């Protein structure tokens, strides 16, 4: 079995920017979620040959991990916060998706959930 | 069993 490459962190044909929303997705939103002790399945793309999930990347065609968003974040890579937010949101419903209801993994990302929502309530007027 | 972490589990 193989893995897809991993989505793209940088790209030089996207337009780039950095706003204090952005800069609050990377200091407060993922800083919160990468240290909690329920971040690491999700710290890096699912590894679907390790895992011994062959059918992952067939039924998730928009795969995104906080690897990625870290990544995107740092190398200023969204346009916008509402581009990163909609990571976020892709990888908690791939979660949902792929997994059955009950499944611990599926009880981490809803927890990462709940703090993400929390964090999100506050994200800032930009300016 | 298919899934995440569950290919040892059989009950």
């Amino acid at each position: 079995s193989m893995n897809p490459p991993p989505p793209e962190t940088s790209n030089p044909n996207k337009p780039k920017r950095q706003t204090n929303q952005l800069q609050y997705l990377l200091r407060v939103v993922l800083k919160t979620l990468w240290k909690h002790q329920f971040a690491w399945p999700f710290q890096q793309p699912v590894d679907a040959v390790k895992l011994n999930l062959p059918d992952y990347y067939k039924i998730i065609k928009t795969p995104m991990d906080m690897g990625t968003i870290k990544k995107r974040l740092e190398n200023n890579y969204y346009w916008n916060a509402q581009e990163c937010i909609q990571d976020f949101n892709t990888m908690f419903t791939n979660c949902y998706i792929y997994n059955k209801p009950g499944d611990d993994i599926v009880l981490m990302a809803e927890a990462l959930e709940k703090l993400f929502l929390q964090k999100i309530n506050e994200l800032p007027t930009e300016e | 069993v298919a899934g995440k972490y569950s290919k040892e589990f059989f009950y």
